[PDB]
């Protein structure tokens, strides 16, 4: 199937019409994405298959074909882009200053956007175009507002 | 039976829409990946 980098939709029939589940990044003949979105299951591409190939619940990532291959990360002073792709609606880039997520085990930027399930797994870009994470698991806060943690796997 | 289609390149646009706040949250990140407000 289609192997050129870029961001891809996730879609399924298995419910009503054709529905997008989530988004996903192709870099260096890998496809990444979040756990929630496919649950690990095997992927189509055109005529060909992607097998799941490394995944984590906890962190909430998966990657197909190869080992996950992103590994820039947030600067923590400069904002970034997320390249949002909501389902039935064109990519388009929406540039912010993200915020931060505290926990136990260290600070995780955050970003305070909010679009529809199936647009889990859209990148966030730094200046150089580089992905820094995938956008889609985060929380809600107390004025009802979505802020999703901007998630980064470890390239091995 | 889960397909993807291509959406775009991964490029930063200059002049994009600029939004969002940038709240400093402490949160907490259990077994199930689920992520929690920490008050
Ligand atoms: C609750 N919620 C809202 C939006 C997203 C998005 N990509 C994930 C989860």
């Amino acid at each position: 199937g289609e192997t050129t980098d870029g961001v891809y939709r996730v879609m399924t029939r298995r419910l009503l019409g054709s529905t997008q589940v989530g988004v996903g990044v192709m870099q260096e003949g890998v496809f990444h994405t979040m756990w929630h979105v496919t649950k690990g299951a095997a992927l189509r591409s055109g005529e060909g298959r992607l097998d799941p190939y490394w995944g984590d619940v906890k962190q909430d990532l998966v990657s197909y074909c190869g080992p996950w291959k992103l590994d820039a990360a947030w600067d923590g002073l400069s904002e970034v882009q997320l390249l949002a792709v909501p389902p039935g609606e064109r990519a388009k880039n929406i540039q912010t200053l993200p915020g931060i997520f505290k926990t136990k085990d260290g600070d995780i930027g955050a970003v305070a956007l909010d679009y529809p399930a199936g647009t889990s797994g859209s990148p966030i870009l730094d200046k150089c175009g580089r992905v820094i994470g995938l956008y889609g698991n985060g929380v809600v806060i107390k004025n009802g507002s979505y802020v999703s943690a901007i998630t980064q796997g470890k390239r091995e | 039976d889960m397909y993807i289609e291509r959406a775009g390149d991964i490029t930063w646009e200059k002049d994009a829409e600029v939004t969002g706040n940038s709240p400093r949250l402490d949160v907490a990140l259990d077994e199930s990946g689920d992520f929690s407000l920490v008050e």
